[PDB]
């Protein structure tokens, strides 16, 4: 029933920006708080980001983010976004979007995530 | 109060033979009443979230981050005391848990290393000064509210939200605040 669908990921040159969409359907989105989370090669799960609901007023943000990505929604879209500007090849990673539960510190709903490479053709 | 610290123990006995493949019966925790096993039984919904009290557990999660199910009790003492908590009264929190100071909890592990570190990392909690005290992390104001915490932090040792006076007419302003 609930989905969450990532898209927008691919190659991309460093210092330069990408945006991450998530699509969410079968739950009132405008309800949860929302996040994107990261997995590297060979590294564990990293929280990027997180949102709040009603009226998406609150970011919090990883360190190692915190002045490039940008974290918004769209509730009548039912879509949150990760705008990711001065990339590095640290950002290299799988890009999961993820649903908060009610019991903070634990989630509902993960989507698939989308592969997001950072890597330059020359240099 | 000598029967809270009695569904405590029996909330200790039956968190381990639920982590132990060790099973749990009405007469095995009656020589170690429904008042104490209903105590245990709401203990053990609450703060890890293990349903039923022969009898068998059911439990909720536990991208698995079951030691995250202390930060909302956490999240709740500190909404207690202000917007604040002095490491001492954190501490008081934890030992009715059966948490303690350089103790390997059943599932927390270690607690000061997890909260002092991993919670702080993730942004959920922050821990700053030679006394020290706790308060919300950034992750914490995202992810959750203060009329969730408060919620929360009524449902055990207590009832309602009204019943905290300040504290539901900040959780009200709160709402106010996100909804612009």
């Amino acid at each position: 029933q609930v989905q969450l669908q990532e898209s927008g990921g691919g190659l991309v040159q460093p210092g330069g920006s990408l945006r991450l969409s998530c699509a969410a359907s079968g739950f009132t989105f405008s309800t949860y708080a929302m996040s994107w989370f990261r997995q590297a090669p060979g590294k564990g799960l990293e929280w990027v980001a997180s949102i709040n609901s009603s009226g998406g007023g609150i970011q919090s943000y990883a360190d190692s983010v915190k002045g490039r990505f940008t974290i918004s929604r769209d509730n009548a879209k039912n879509t949150l976004y990760l705008q990711m500007n001065s990339l590095e090849p640290e950002d290299t990673a799988v890009y999961y979007c993820a649903a908060a539960a009610w019991r903070v510190g634990t989630y509902d709903y993960r989507g698939q995530g989308t592969q997001v490479t950072v890597s330059s053709s020359k240099g | 109060d000598p029967v809270a610290w009695e569904a405590g123990m029996l909330m200790h006995f039956i968190l381990r033979k639920y982590k132990m493949r060790e099973p749990i019966m009405k007469a095995d925790m009656l020589k170690v009443f429904t008042e104490i096993l209903n105590g245990a039984s709401r203990r053990l919904e609450l703060v890890f979230g293990l349903d039923l009290k022969t009898y068998t557990l059911v439990s909720k999660l536990n991208w698995d981050f079951p030691r995250n199910g202390l930060l909302m009790p956490l999240l709740g003492v500190i909404f207690l005391k202000g917007n604040s908590a002095t490491e001492e009264e954190i501490w008081k929190f934890m030992n009715v848990l059966g948490a303690y100071d350089g103790e390997e909890h059943l599932i927390y592990g270690e607690p000061r290393k997890f909260i002092t570190q991993d919670l702080v990392q993730e942004k959920y909690l922050k821990y700053e000064q030679p006394r020290y005290q706790f308060l919300w992390g950034p992750r914490a104001y995202a992810e959750t509210t203060k009329m969730k915490v408060l919620e929360f932090l009524a449902k055990m040792n207590g009832a309602t939200p009204r019943d905290f006076p300040s504290h539901y007419e900040e959780a009200l302003r709160d709402e106010e605040e996100r909804a612009q």
